[PDB]
């Protein structure tokens, strides 16, 4: 792993991180939800037409 | 855009808000509170090491503002160090970026990571018992355990000592050799203390030193039905 | 815009992409050439069901237009090997994964049963088993056929085995530690392996007098080699998480 | 996991699907190469200006 590094930090709790890691990656839906899409698209607008930058 | 430059952190950057968070609708929360102090000032976002590094920065900072950093899943860690250890275990930073991140210096950041470790051990230390009639095996396994923070309760050297010492001690954690003796009562003993009560047990004995040059030194045996077995055989030859 | 919709699922299409074609820079290279089609051509991005199964159509759609993993997924055609990972990695449900590939149900699941087939296929072997007591071989004999492996022989003592293994060359060893009543299958896989590397699994029954109904309950026991390091981090791993 | 119906499906090799997703995660640099990250500006571009 990349992970391999942080892993040897973690000593004794190494198989609770990669547990963890497991975890996250099985009940997190792979889309953003309709709300931070949303802010994404506004980030955008801000940034081309607000008035906070040229 | 920043935006274009943002949007593929997301996903990581919503794993670490949730995990930080203990929800996904606070973990959102939070991403989207970071997203609308953008919306209203983008010169917010860092001139940092690199976008993924910023992103972080800015989310933690958000986050602290907003958050005591008193403990409540790490939800019993500080949230400051649950920080530290996930950006480590679970976000695949390493310990400078980390440390940046949280505007921690080296020493810092070293203690609030090994802080969080210990802690993690010590909230789960617990009373332990083991049973093993091998007294050298039996001492190998209290080390190992004591070396956790465990308290080791007692160890049983058959049976109807297990069965007793159970009782008597009420450990939260069996250890168990399935053979004692000449025999395999070392189950059967774990078998009757899980009819009083549904408690973690992990079967472990030693790898035999006549095999051992000089290495593996125990062997943990689990429970499997068929359909495991043959997922297992799959695995293994899939990635000899 | 476009871009900032693709954007947040660029990570999960990009490991597509790696596992598709079996290295970062092959799958990089498609992934951008995705990103020039649309830099030119705007259009081609699909009315799919939602932008996640957009992208990976597109890339799918234009896709057709470590070295041990690749050189497995390798062997498969690159659509089963593309049906297998959208279920097996990408987390897609049969119906999604199907709308991404352009098949109906059916011509679908078709596709995963011969990623199936031919995975099994490449990893089928030569297995022995080291086991004295019939009843618990056979059980194990009819495993492992199942899964097309040729059982070689069945071992009952610790020079049956080693015989058996010079004579047979088992790719693949199922092996009792406890045979008549004593540790010696242990031994026969110890002796074994001076002679080569193979996979072991140390498997027996679960005993039937621990055996009741009403509950699912396992049928064998499997055995795994542990250093004091992988104990302390499976007891401190079995007690956060505990149930 | 909202993978366990997909490793259901996949029958004797859901063990394989369970060790590629860890392989596939530990391996992948969280970040997106400046090349896509420049794709992502023209697309945007391209976009807005009907490029």
């Amino acid at each position: 792993n990349h992970f391999t590094f942080g892993d040897d930090l973690l000593g004794v709790n190494s198989e609770i991180a990669r547990k963890l890691r497991q975890f996250y990656l099985e009940i997190q839906e792979e889309a953003l939800p309709a709300r931070l899409l949303e802010l994404l698209e506004r980030l955008e607008q801000a940034e081309r037409f607000g008035l906070n930058n040229a | 855009s920043l935006s274009t430059r943002i949007a593929p952190h997301l996903p990581y950057l919503r794993r670490f808000a949730r995990s930080v968070t203990g929800s996904q609708s606070s973990g959102d929360a939070y991403v989207s509170a970071m997203l609308e102090a953008l919306v209203a000032d983008i010169s917010i976002f860092p001139r940092a090491s690199c976008d993924r590094i910023g992103t972080y920065w800015l989310f933690c900072h958000l986050f602290d503002q907003t958050t005591p950093n008193i403990p409540e899943k790490l939800s019993y860690l500080t949230p400051r160090a649950r920080q530290a250890f996930l950006l480590i275990a679970v976000e695949g930073f390493n310990e400078q970026e980390a440390s940046e991140i949280m505007n921690l210096d080296a020493r810092d950041f070293r203690k609030l990571l090994n802080q969080a470790s210990i802690d993690i051990s010590q909230q789960i230390a617990t009373q332990v018992m083991i049973i093993e009639d091998e007294p050298l095996i039996a001492m190998d396994i209290e080390q190992m355990v004591e070396s956790l923070g465990h308290q080791v309760v007692g160890i049983a050297r058959t049976r109807k000592e297990a069965v007793v010492m159970y009782h008597q001690k009420k450990p939260r954690l069996i250890l168990a050799d399935i053979q004692l003796a000449d025999n395999s009562s070392g189950i059967d003993a774990v078998n009757d203390i899980l009819q009083n009560d549904r408690i973690p047990v992990i079967f472990i004995t030693a790898f035999p030193e006549r095999l051992l040059t000089g290495e593996p030194t125990f062997l943990v045996t689990k429970p499997f039905n068929p359909d495991m077995v043959k997922a297992l055989i799959s695995q293994a030859l899939f990635f000899k």
